[PDB]
RNA sequence: AGCCGUGUUCUGGCACCCUACGGGGUCUUCCAGGGCACGAAGGUUGCGUCUCUACACGAGGCGUAACCUGGGAGGGCGCCAAUAUGGCGCCUAAUUGUGAAUAAAUUAUCACAAUUACUCUUACGAGUGAGAGGGGGAUCUGCUUUGCCCUCUCUCCUCCCA
């Protein structure tokens, strides 16, 4: 009651997105009249006609609740909303200007709106047979398709890993206390004999001696925040496909019986399936209120680089420490994104949209000539979701559990860093 | 805690008087919530703020804020409609963490509400008088 | 300020169409209301937004602005659009808001600004 | 397109023949599904598998291949079990593009065919009579 | 070898429990059938995979795995969730010729089985003892 | 290590401008110091950095760096987050030989002070014209 | 051939500890000496930058947009071998129109000019699919007759190096 509707408290108060309730809502029936009224205004056989009648007679659709959900993700992905909509017979508005000129003195012109009419809905179909096919072929080619880039990215985090180490030693040396094995890492970048020139200081060299280093974390790790973006947008399968089915409208008598009206309308159903992925453990109860964002990642990068930065002479050991213990945070934080991934969420699709039409009036000789425009007022759109995937999946956990190592270990490797 | 009209029964010095906060919105460029005594001009009616912020990255602390605001008329021997002269302001800013409780969130709730009838604060702002 | 459907009965330039305004989401980041036509695509097409600016550092004077959008295609070929902006100090009263909005529609549907808008023509 | 038994009748020189493959299974490794004559060894068992390529962005093209093969037994007069001494392919091979029609591609598959069935074919391999 | 829920009675030292495994999906990129336990979490500790390599310039020689693998765990005396403290796990592997027959893979199998039943492996694993 | 405060005036073309920079540190690795303005914003605090270069083995010549920044700070930018729109670079670099004089050095400063000072550079600097 | 530097390495010590006041084990490198190999932006144009020139002008290098040479990856086709797939070969931006084209007509080669994915009038331009790149930092009580991070830019035979 407090929540909205598609929401629910956790065990320590915490926001969450109630399943129960996305997944298996209450349908309810509605018959909201819409446009229940059409007008006629011209001449018609030399009476000029500007009522207003109704034109609904009765309206009955199933439709779900209105619903809010929230990420369960670091990356931010939200869950699928199971959502009805299958009106017993579909709707669409004609402001057609019907007109004839017959002999014997039998004219007629006038224009009509607010005049709809309702039709069939061929609700009964399914193309899974067509759909599931196309997964398998493409997780074949998933992996010939990125692993280059699966495997760079796996390297990169290797290389961030070693940067961090190398820091991490730098910093050792520094808390430690020694001006000469301090430029133990000096000599990695300078590629030469750098030879001293007088007494230096701890903090001194450490503060920018360190700039390739500072450059290289700041280069790669952007490098790698690229990469992921790319990488988690890649967790994720959507496929459709599309045929179209014309139908038939039966009779009607905007006047009272004194034209005919017949033609075709062409519609296309689309039947989609989209596949997702992530944790198979924490995406229930995933913590939204407490995580860090994602600007604090370019912000620790560019810190060292920063030639502003008070601290550094007042409490350099404080602000290093910081440093260190967010980049472990974010670690940790985007390590959930390769623990035990698999299917966690699934849904099925099935709308029908319009696309063209055709109108013929058939009273004495083909005597009317129609020149309007058609529009839809309800279209069917059904999507449930569904946990029985009948396929072979792609269970992209092995593929990342590297992944996961590697960010534990540098997460471990980081907050070992103490004051 | 959805808005609407809320209506404070005895309130005052002998608690005889009630007050009529009419629904006006929620201001969403602050997730603001407002309520205001029936009247016409803006500058001469009683208004009560309500205001719920989250944990957010730089605080990691809820907060509910609360406020009142009461001017006083001094309406002139003619000449226009009344002045604002003089303006009673109140606020509350409670505060806790992410794993708080409702049970202790209420208590601070009561606690202040009947800290706000004891005769300490009584007189405290009724009569000005230094806590002695 | 209750936002909902809203039916513009006897407009244009004899007064017959009629315009369906439903309710959108509400612009949190400069807290305005909008409403569109009933769709399906004019939904992203015709536009009318709402605010009310409390007064402030720069607002005294509270300002009610109401935007009308109007595109119109064929790809949109042309935009027609209009804004008022009514500035009314605190102590201003109901009594003179419903004025002003009273005068202002009477002022909107006396000869003079028909004849100014419709076609355009100064008061010569 | 479900696998089942695939009862081909009337088959051969004379058209009296029958085949009785049952769904073997499907590879997904590469996505092509494999049918089987019932027998109990592999090596001398009539084959046949389907597979169909999606449009990639190295191809952008639909493909869909159907392999057959058929070893022949030349059992030897005891001594052992038999062993495969010849084996006869087909290879066919249809390629359209995204755009393509159902009745473009069922036509031209009944195209193929009646083109097996036509005289030509025939002895073009059957008697591997060169096409003149 | 369809893939379905699979009911092991009559297991363990006694042979009195029993084991319900599910299947899961199928590797693609190695083609390799799953099932673990009923669950919840037990499905995704304890694991039964099998694959069919079949012939190939690499194989001859069609060859048919099995693994099993059973994580024990257990929960420290503070802690919520259980942490793994050991892992045991067996791979059986047949590698049969083009020319084996249904027959001889049979009484393979059904050997294999006796033997895991026979008193000798019984305490060359319960026991550890070799045999002598 | 520059640790001075410097309490510059006459900014803008009025001349009724001041501005004062505090030192912000020093950055031992090319002989770079850093300063200042009060505040806490980027757009509002300016930037000036000096550097000051010996000689090692690349280059025989000294070298006196000057980089300041002077951003456009906005006040409106849709909340009370003061954001940069215009910056203003400013590059002076300085070539002495290792056998000029503290005189020479003066020179060229003195001179270029009273060259920025006079209606000389303010055109092609302020208004951008050419020498006509 | 010198050596500048890089790498390769070994001798004494730097260091401790031990032995016994006889003498030894060592790791982290470095101080000296010794053994051995080594030093190359493909070309053009265009932009920002470091240094030398100096009236200016220019020059070298740097980082880079784009252009050409070769080379590679994909590359399609056929030839195939035993299916899967392994091997062999051949091949690549292309299409249309204008100049030359033979005495006269075509007219390949070259040049010149445009095109590139679908639907929309074929007018301008719009929509969508696909990919490429960049910026934003995007979760709290949003919608949803659309399934889900927002937005900017570029391409519809490609990508990579000298």
């Amino acid at each position: 009651p407090k929540l909205p509707r598609g929401l629910r408290f956790g065990a320590d108060n915490e926001i969450l997105n109630d399943f129960q309730e996305l997944w298996f809502p209450d349908l309810f029936i509605e018959s909201s009249d819409t446009h229940p009224w059409y007008t006629l205004k011209g001449r018609v056989l030399n009476a000029h006609l500007d009522d207003r009648l109704p034109n609904v007679g009765g309206r009955q659709v199933r439709r779900t609740p209105h619903r809010v959900t929230v990420p369960i993700a670091s990356s931010g992905l939200r869950p699928v909303t199971t959502v009805q909509y299958d009106p017993a017979a579909l709707s669409f508005l004609l402001n057609a200007r019907v007109d004839w000129d017959f002999g014997n003195g039998d004219s007629a012109n006038l224009v009509i709106n607010d005049f709809l009419f309702r039709t069939f809905a061929p609700k009964e179909f399914d193309f899974s047979n067509s759909l599931v096919p196309r997964y398998t072929q493409a997780f074949s080619a998933f992996n010939a398709k990125y692993g280059t880039m699966i495997g760079e990215g796996l390297e990169t985090i290797k290389y961030l890993g070693l940067l961090l180490r190398r820091l991490r030693e730098g910093y050792r040396a520094v808390k430690r206390g020694d001006l000469r094995a301090l430029r133990r890492v000096i000599q990695s970048y300078h590629n030469g004999k750098w030879k001293p020139a007088t007494a230096g200081n701890l903090w001194l060299e450490f503060r920018y001696g360190l700039m390739p280093l500072f450059y290289d974390i700041r280069d790669v790790m952007l490098d790698w925040q690229n990469r992921h973006d790319k990488i988690q947008r890649l967790l994720r399968f959507s496929v459709g496909h599309g045929e179209d089915y014309v139908v038939e409208f039966d009779n009607l008598y905007p006047a009272v019986a004194y034209f005919k009206l017949k033609g075709e309308i062409t519609l296309e159903r689309r039947h989609r399936h989209g596949i997702s992925y992530a944790n198979r453990e924490g995406y229930a109860v995933f913590d939204n209120g407490s995580l860090r964002p994602v600007s604090d990642w370019k912000e620790l990068a560019t810190a060292f680089i920063n030639p502003h930065e008070v601290a550094w002479e007042l409490t350099p050991y404080s602000f290093v420490v910081d440093w260190f213990l967010n980049v472990g945070d974010i670690l940790a934080q985007q390590g959930q994104l390769y623990h035990n991934i698999d299917i966690v969420d699934g849904f099925d699709r099935r709308d029908i949209r319009l696309k063209s039409f055709t109108i013929k009036g058939e009273r004495n000789g083909r005597p009317v000539n129609v020149s309007a425009s058609l529009s839809a007022v309800d279209l069917f759109y059904s999507r449930l979701h569904t946990s029985n995937l009948p396929f072979a999946t792609l269970d992209l956990d092995t593929t990342f559990s590297s992944f996961k190592h590697v960010l534990d270990s540098i997460f471990l490797l980081t907050q070992r860093v103490k004051r | 805690a959805k808005l609407e009209t809320v209506t404070l029964g005895n309130i005052g010095k002998d608690g005889k008087q009630t007050l009529v906060l009419n629904p006006r919105g929620v201001n969403p460029t602050n997730g603001v919530a407002s309520l205001s005594q029936a009247g016409a001009v803006p500058a001469l009616e009683k208004r009560v703020t309500v205001s719920v912020s989250q944990p957010s990255r730089n605080r990691k602390n809820y907060k509910v804020q609360v406020k009142i605001q009461n001017p006083t008329a001094c309406t002139a021997n003619g000449s226009c409609d009344p002045s604002v002269t003089r303006q009673a302001y109140a606020d509350v800013t409670f505060s806790f963490t992410q794993y708080s409780t409702d049970e202790e969130r209420a208590f601070v709730r009561t606690e202040l509400a009947a800290l706000l009838a004891s005769p300490l604060l009584i007189d405290a702002i009724d009569q000005l008088n230094p806590a002695y």
